[PDB]
């Protein structure tokens, strides 16, 4: 199937070329290979901001559409981010069907799109309101939790 | 066959490709590797393969690494 065998191509590629801090790999089957529909990721934190230090946990669903359809990006547990909803999904426009998405976007760039989503939340979309609110009215505390939420996820 | 190629990558070095014997331990190959790049080497360097820290004692033949598997060094 197309669907398997544009991530197999994937997996290929990210095992032997990705940027330095980053991981992912699909999750084991049943019986038990590799299931390449799910996979667990991590995202490190950039230098110099406030989110460095931290390894952010996702998992990425691939739908059986793929690539014609984009994979669900979930933070676990869900971040402090005013870009991420309470249940951990990401919103961005790449990950968004009536959007950025197209076949043509692979893994490398969803992980460093979401990367470079930490530090610069697009104000223009809130999916959650705390992190919003605190981003937009007190971004001392905002940057403050932020820090705090990287020593939480230390490597 | 004795060797495997692997991509050494890390924040502040060039990358680096090594082919080190399979029966080399993780500690040889950042030993090598340190010795590679010119820096000292440490115990508290540390090697990462999909999100998971390399034991410093299992045999290169021993992990899941496979041929032009990048590793990233910390």
């Amino acid at each position: 199937s197309l669907c398997k065998t544009r991530l197999q191509e994937e997996r290929k590629q990210w095992r032997r070329d990705h940027p330095f801090g980053f991981y992912a790999k699909p999750c084991k089957s049943s019986d038990g290979g590799l299931d390449l529909m799910n996979w667990k990721v991590g995202i490190p934190g950039k230098p110099k901001t406030s989110w460095e230090g931290g390894l952010y946990k996702l998992t990425m669903a691939f739908p059986e559409e793929y690539p014609t359809r984009p994979p669900k990006c979930r933070f676990t547990p869900p971040l402090f981010h005013p870009n991420v909803y309470p249940s951990g999904t990401v919103c961005l426009s790449i990950l968004n069907e009536e959007e950025g998405w197209k076949p043509a976007i692979t893994i490398k760039q969803i992980l460093l799109g979401i990367q470079d989503l930490l530090d610069d939340p697009n104000i223009a979309s809130p999916a959650q309101t705390e992190a919003y609110t605190m981003f937009k009215k007190d971004k001392v505390e905002y940057e403050k939790r932020v820090r705090a939420q990287a020593r939480e996820n230390a490597p | 066959h004795k060797l495997i190629t692997l991509l050494l990558r890390s924040s502040k070095s060039e990358d680096l490709r090594l082919s080190i014997p399979v029966d080399f331990t993780v500690k040889d190959l950042i030993k090598r590797y340190c010795t590679e790049v010119k820096i000292s080497f440490h115990e508290r360097i540390r090697l990462e393969f999909e999100g998971e820290w390399l034991d410093p004692n299992d045999q290169v033949q021993s992990t899941e690494l496979e041929d032009e598997d990048q590793v990233s060094v910390v």
